[PDB]
């Protein structure tokens, strides 16, 4: 079971508990739902995670900074256009910050085949949070399609704070307002035991989730596909 | 199985009108790989403080080398056992008249650079190598396990010196029959040393003189039925594959237990020496120990065990060698389903096939018998066979092979008179005189 | 006296020819003097975990210092942190009662181990700890440092809890100002200079680093060497010590990969840190050394098998005798390098295994032989299609075959051999 | 004798590394037991002799192993023994190799120390000589096979001899017997069988 | 039929002996697993159960 998110007046952005890391495979143009948050308060009162990653970079941001009830910038783009600013309300203090390179997903306005599945995993264990991610080139925009695809890690940052909580920020009155047609997935990640397939190159072509159906425990006890 | 009632009376028998010629393939286990492992090494490696702690534990694993030396001295002395019954490297004639039998399919070839059977390849071939090289390696042995002080050592008699023992047991066989086991080699037409097998499961030689072109045909096809077998079939070996494989995983399973921590900080032993001052450093030294003596003996136990039961297939395998191959044996289903006529053997990676020849009646017919026949007031009883009947006449008939003859008084012998034998038939006994 | 035969003996292998070293190239010294000369020392409740990484750490200059009344190292001795290499430093400091000194180890309990501060069961590092009364005390008590003295539910190790809520023991849940059953859960020292040993404050640091998990970022001020390859040496590589050969391999390793590991837990090729190439690793050359002699009455000279070695090798050790490589005679045989042999083509019954078909004999100007074993004289059945041999004559042959039958009965009393003529 | 003093040697030598294990620390302060004792009280004592009581205890399950799989072995060797002493000594074998080299004739069993020695006395043929043969004679369009032996001549004349030591004799009448024509038969060659009426 | 019933008792001997092996302390405080971890802490039940 995998939650999705209907990006939007009806923000369906609620603070989510990050029980066990998250998995955060998504379909959609302009990045929306760039950055995330991840605390255990969310309201300044703890160096909530904020991690941006929008067009420029990760601006990974470790900062007791407050969070608005609707912390979104309220842009109606495409309807360019702003309507107010709470993205930033304000940093009370804060703990640490980092710059990535400066990359770039592909969030540029395209549908075509859309090959934008930016298949991410965000795990925060043992005061640590990872940011594994890939990008598949798929060919289908509705819910998620079948294949497989392992996740390269990308960024790994010793923070040692401890969370129970995450949220997703989203950038985008109320009379007849065009809902955004933007949504993403939430999937929740539990202890299991896994048959990875490192293939000659070092790549995991396959897996077994040994707990999935007896044949796959079958095949992890044998070490056998 | 099928239920099945035998056509059973007290007046009913059904002798064999014809024959049919199985060869059948029997794979036996003879030695397996010899792996020797170091205690110091594997326990731990070019650690000198870990030598001096496990020196205060005996001669534990100077047992468990002599343990393992012992089961790779056995090995060869199995080999040498069930392969090295022929004194004299008997070789065939280029001219291959043997009556119309031809062995070239289980003769050597000597366009291969292995002076190998055909079938012989086949069984190289079917039986898949698990881990790494054990051979054909040009260079080390390259395997895993070589990584941690332990070693395979090769067998003392080459691939190729089993092929040629093995040509020389078959040349000695099909050019002398058993005569070179029990002596020297006395060469005999091939059709007429079956002739002697023939005689030996109880049907007389004319039977095969005058069905030589049949049985010769019913051999090569089975012979060809068994290649065929092996090319396509892939189970056909597992007896053999069994064995490698299960070394293998004891090996593995060996070398994986030096992941194991037992109790100690790391399982890695230089880790713990570096990161700890000696101290400290001797009570996960000596937990290491501990786990890594116990799974060092587990497996030498585990290889006793399994040497063992190996060195009783080899002996086996020397016994059928000796008395299906070397001779022709009484006893039954020792060489093969049937009535054992020869057996021809063939050499498989760490082990031996046997490929049995034998006699089996085809196509029974139901005659009346009784057991003996009255002529004057004497009850005559066959020398060598059965009296038969097929309605209305009586013959004797040898009791393997449908062969009715007229009852005469050379075909049976007197004894006693007419009212003592029970089922006893009047019949008329012709006196050749 | 040995009889005919191979006998095995002490192993061989290639010592190492020199050692390596490769750290990152990092100078900078890590902030010691900060987290030992802070102003002042958080709270016990509000104890402050700051970081240390990317730097050089020499942590015997802290060792050596006489200030610190404990210094205590649980998953590593003092002395030989100056040469290992850690991902990442947590250096966690606060102010405490000397009383709780104890409570600070490892696997105790107690109303700060269940209330404030919680160290894990499996700790690895070093704690360190020295009075600060004279720094941080006051006659009328300074009350600055306080702990938490009531909380619903324990911590979780390496918890900190900063809320004020009114905890109330007795139910009646009260908030704000204190009632029934219900109390301020912090309470405050009383640190004071007229205060006994024990009671008066004390700082403590606590290094609670992890080890061989990630790239090693904060580790020791010994130099790096020189990076050498084809050769048996030791090598330690951020503080991973082991001794092989290296050689470049065509590995893929992540951005994040520093390791490569083997089925047996061991490295089988590794990253340099200074250059981000990978590298091969493969433990130097070994294996067992055989001595083929005759009857030690029939001869006193000798070969040697050096099993598993190709024996160009043994010319590039364990055995202590290295005369024999002078060669001339040396046989590289499938079953490993035999020296003191002469290799021959003429093939005889096999007298002394050596393996691969190889066997060893002493004959004639003596000297010891390898050649292939003989299988046996050729022979041609003068086979035809109508010619059979007879025998004219016979032998009556008397053979002997010897069987055990059964072995030593043998008994032993469990106590006697285990325990002898002891009660305890 | 090899077998018989390799069995004792091996009993021997694990009899002298089991009593040889007693003088192992096995990471005690002293392989002496009552050292302990008096070196140390209870409590510290307690420690050396459980390391003691473990390393011992160790050396008894491997030399009980060890002795377990021997007595296997001998079990084996004294079953084939026994089995011999059924089958060559008690009777005569076809069985060939299983009571010595060439054909079996008999055996004597001798007693020797924890083991058998089987005297074999088995038949081996000496001295063969060549000669043509057929695997029947044609004589009257009828064809002619050997009761027990085979046809062999020596460039001229024909016999029929037992097949495992040379004596020639007439074929007659006696010797063979009949079964169908002649041109079925291969490698028959005409000869005259005498008829002795 | 004595030789079958050995088996069978010595079968049966060996699993009983297994079984009553359970009863042994092994210098541990005491043979129940639950007796020492309701006992305990961790760090001295890791000992006795070890
Ligand atoms: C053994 O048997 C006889 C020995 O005399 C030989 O075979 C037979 O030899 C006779 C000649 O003596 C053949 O008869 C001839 O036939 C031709 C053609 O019909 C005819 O023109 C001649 O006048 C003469 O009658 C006979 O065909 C031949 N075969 C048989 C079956 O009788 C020979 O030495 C040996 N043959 C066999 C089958 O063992
Ligand atoms: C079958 O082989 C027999 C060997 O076991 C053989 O008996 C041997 O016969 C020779 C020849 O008569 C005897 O040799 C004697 O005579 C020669 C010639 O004068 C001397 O050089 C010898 O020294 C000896 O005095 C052997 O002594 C005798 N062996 C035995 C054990 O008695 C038979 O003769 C052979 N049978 C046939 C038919 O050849
Ligand atoms: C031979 O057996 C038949 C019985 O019939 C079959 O016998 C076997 C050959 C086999 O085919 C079985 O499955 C059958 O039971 C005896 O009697 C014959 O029975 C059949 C009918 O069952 C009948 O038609 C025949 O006429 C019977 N007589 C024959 C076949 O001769 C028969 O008596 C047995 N032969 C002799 C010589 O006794
Ligand atoms: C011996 O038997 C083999 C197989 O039964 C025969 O070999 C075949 O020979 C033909 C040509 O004669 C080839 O085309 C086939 O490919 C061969 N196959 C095999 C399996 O050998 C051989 O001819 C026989 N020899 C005699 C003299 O009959
Ligand atoms: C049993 O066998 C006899 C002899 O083989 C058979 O009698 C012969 O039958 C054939 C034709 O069927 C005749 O040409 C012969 O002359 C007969 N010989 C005698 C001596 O009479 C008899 O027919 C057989 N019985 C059955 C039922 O087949
Ligand atoms: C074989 O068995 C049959 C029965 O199946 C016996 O048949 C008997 O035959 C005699 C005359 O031949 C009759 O008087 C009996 O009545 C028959 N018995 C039955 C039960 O029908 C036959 O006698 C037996 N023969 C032998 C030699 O035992
Ligand atoms: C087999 O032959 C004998 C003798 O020819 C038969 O016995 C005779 O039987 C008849 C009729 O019962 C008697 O009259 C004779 O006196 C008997 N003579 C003798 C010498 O016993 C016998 O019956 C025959 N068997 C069968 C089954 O018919
Ligand atoms: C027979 C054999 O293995 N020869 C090799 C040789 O090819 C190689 O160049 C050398 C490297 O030291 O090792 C040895
Ligand atoms: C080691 O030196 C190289 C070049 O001299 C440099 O690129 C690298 O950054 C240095 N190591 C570290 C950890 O920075
Ligand atoms: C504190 O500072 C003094 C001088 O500023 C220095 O000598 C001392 O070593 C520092 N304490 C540390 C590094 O623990
Ligand atoms: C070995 O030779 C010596 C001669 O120095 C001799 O005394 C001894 O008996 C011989 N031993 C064997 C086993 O041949
Ligand atoms: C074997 O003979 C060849 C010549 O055919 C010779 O070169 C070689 O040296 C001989 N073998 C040895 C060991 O000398």
């Amino acid at each position: 079971n995998v939650t999705w998110f209907h990006a939007i007046k009806r923000f369906d952005n609620p603070v989510l508990p990050f029980n066990d890391g998250v998995y955060f495979a998504s379909t959609e143009k302009s990045n929306i739902i760039r950055g995330w948050i991840f605390g255990t308060t969310l309201d300044s009162k703890t160096q909530s995670l904020l991690i941006v990653n929008n067009a420029t970079n990760v601006v990974i941001k470790v900062c007791e900074f407050q969070f608005c009830n609707d912390p979104f910038l309220g842009v109606y783009y495409h309807k360019w256009m702003e309507s107010e600013f709470r993205v930033y309300s304000s940093a009370n203090n804060c703990t640490f910050e980092y710059v990535s390179q400066p990359f770039l997903m592909d969030l540029e306005g395209k549908q075509g085949n859309f090959k934008n599945l930016r298949e991410f995993v965000f795990k925060n264990i043992d005061g640590y949070f990872k940011i594994y991610s890939k990008h598949t080139p798929i060919n289908l925009v509705r819910d998620l399609p079948q294949g497989f695809s392992a996740l390269e890690p990308l960024v790994d940052l010793p923070i040692g704070i401890n969370i129970t909580r995450f949220q997703t920020l989203l950038a985008l009155s109320s009379s007849g307002w065009t809902a955004g047609a933007a949504a993403y997935y939430v999937g929740y990640l539990q202890p299991r035991t896994f048959l990875l397939k490192y293939n000659e190159n070092g790549t995991i072509t396959d897996a077994v989730d040994c707990a999935l159906d007896p044949l796959s425990e079958t095949k992890c006890t044998l070490k056998s596909f | 199985g099928a239920e099945n009632s035998v056509a059973y009376s007290n007046n009913s028998i059904a002798i064999p009108t014809n024959f049919t010629i199985s060869v059948t393939t029997e794979i036996l286990p003879v030695s397996m790989t010899k792996t020797s492992v170091d205690c110091t090494m594997y326990i731990c490696g070019d650690s000198t403080e870990c030598s001096n702690l496990l020196l205060q534990y005996g001669s534990f694993c100077t047992q468990l080398n002599r343990a393992l030396t012992g089961i790779a001295v056995e090995q060869d002395k199995n080999t040498q056992e069930v392969f090295a019954q022929v004194k004299q490297i008997y070789k065939t004639p280029p001219i291959k008249d043997f009556g119309g039998f031809n062995f070239s399919q289980i003769l050597p070839d000597p366009s291969k650079p292995s002076k190998r059977s055909f079938i012989e390849d086949l069984l190289f071939n079917k039986v898949t190598l698990a881990d790494a090289g054990f051979d054909i390696a040009a260079r080390d042995l390259i395997c895993a396990q070589k990584f941690n002080g332990l070693t395979v050592l090769p067998p003392l008699l080459t691939d190729e010196m089993i092929a040629q023992y093995t040509s020389a047991l078959l040349a000695g066989t099909i050019t002398s029959g058993w005569t070179f086991g029990a002596g020297a080699a006395l060469q005999i037409p091939f059709a007429m040393q079956m002739a002697y097998r023939f005689n030996g499961i109880g049907v007389t030689q004319n039977v095969l003189y005058e069905n030589q072109k049949l049985i010769a045909n019913q051999f090569n096809s089975a012979i060809g039925k068994i290649q065929d077998s092996l090319s396509s079939t892939a189970s056909a070996l597992g007896k053999l594959q069994d064995v490698v494989n299960q070394n293998a995983q004891a090996l593995n399973t060996l070398v994986k237990q030096l992941s194991s921590n037992f109790g100690a900080i790391s399982s890695v032993l230089n880790d713990i020496l570096s990161r700890l001052d000696p101290p400290e450093a001797e009570v996960q030294i000596d937990r290491l120990i501990t786990g890594r003596l116990q799974s060092l003996q587990t497996y030498v136990t585990q290889q006793l065990i399994r040497a063992a039961e190996i060195r009783a297939s080899a002996n086996l395998a020397a016994t059928k060698m000796s008395e299906c191959v070397l001779g022709q044996s009484k006893r039954v289903d020792f060489c093969g389903k049937g009535y054992h006529l020869m057996s021809f053997p063939q050499s498989a990676p760490h082990g031996v096939v046997f490929l049995h020849v034998t006699y089996v009646p085809a196509q029974e017919k139901n005659f009346t018998t009784a057991p003996a026949i009255c002529h004057d007031g004497k009850a005559h009883f066959p020398r060598e066979g059965v009296f038969v009947s097929n309605g209305t006449h009586w013959f004797v008939t040898q009791r393997n092979f449908y062969e009715p003859q007229i009852i005469t008084t050379d075909n049976t012998f007197v004894s006693g008179n007419c009212d003592v034998v029970i089922g006893i038939v009047n019949n008329t006994v012709y006196d050749p005189l | 006296t040995v009889e005919k035969g191979i006998y095995q003996t002490s192993n061989f292998r290639v010592q190492p020819t020199e050692s390596i070293v490769r750290f990152p190239n990092i100078t900078n010294l890590c902030p010691f003097g900060e987290v030992f000369n802070a102003t002042r020392f958080a709270s016990v409740y509000a104890w402050n975990r700051k970081r240390i990484s990317n730097c050089v750490a020499d942590y015997s200059v802290l060792y050596n210092s006489a200030s610190f009344s404990t210094f205590k190292c649980y998953g590593v001795s003092p002395t030989k942190l100056n040469d290992l290499c850690f991902t990442n430093v947590y250096a966690d400091s606060f102010v405490i009662r000397g009383d709780e000194v104890r409570q600070i180890a490892p696997g105790q309990t107690g109303k700060i181990a269940d209330y404030n501060y919680k160290l894990p069961d499996d700790f690895t590092g070093c704690v360190i700890a020295w009075n600060s009364n004279n720094l941080d005390s006051k006659v009328g008590g300074n009350y600055n440092y306080l702990y938490r003295l009531f909380r619903k539910s324990n911590l979780k190790p390496f918890e900190r809890d900063i809320s004020t809520e009114i905890y109330q023991a007795g139910s009646t849940p009260c908030n704000g100002v204190e009632g029934f059953n219900c109390y301020f859960p912090l309470q405050s020292y009383g640190f004071q200079p007229t205060n006994g040993v024990g009671y008066q404050p004390y700082r403590v640091v606590v290094l609670s680093f992890e080890l061989l998990h990630a790239p090693a970022t904060v580790c020791g001020p010994k130099k790096s060497t020189n990076l050498v390859k084809n050769k048996c040496v030791n090598f330690n590589f951020n503080g991973l010590t082991g001794t092989g050969v290296l050689t470049e391999s065509n590995k893929k390793f992540l951005p994040f990969q520093q390791f490569g590991r083997d089925i047996a837990d061991t490295t089988d090729a590794v990253r340099d840190p200074q250059t981000l190439e990978i590298l091969d690793i493969t433990p130097c050359s070994f294996g067992g050394v055989s001595v083929i002699t005759p009857g030690t009455n029939t001869s006193n000279q000798v070969a040697v098998l050096y099993q598993g070695v190709n024996c160009t090798e043994v010319p590039v050790l364990t055995p202590t005798w290295r005369v024999y490589s002078t060669g001339s005679n040396v046989f590289q045989t499938r079953a490993g390098c035999l020296i003191g042999a002469e290799h021959v083509n003429n093939s005889y019954e096999c007298d002394i295994p050596i393996g691969a078909g190889i066997c060893a004999s002493y004959q004639t100007s003596q000297s010891i032989i390898a050649y292939t074993m003989s299988l046996g004289a050729e022979n041609s059945v003068a086979y035809s299609n109508n010619s059979i041999a007879i025998p004219t004559n016979f032998t009556i042959s008397v053979t002997t075959e010897i069987l055990p039958v059964s072995m030593t009965k043998t008994s032993v009393d469990c106590t006697m051999y285990i325990c002898g003529d002891s009660t305890e």
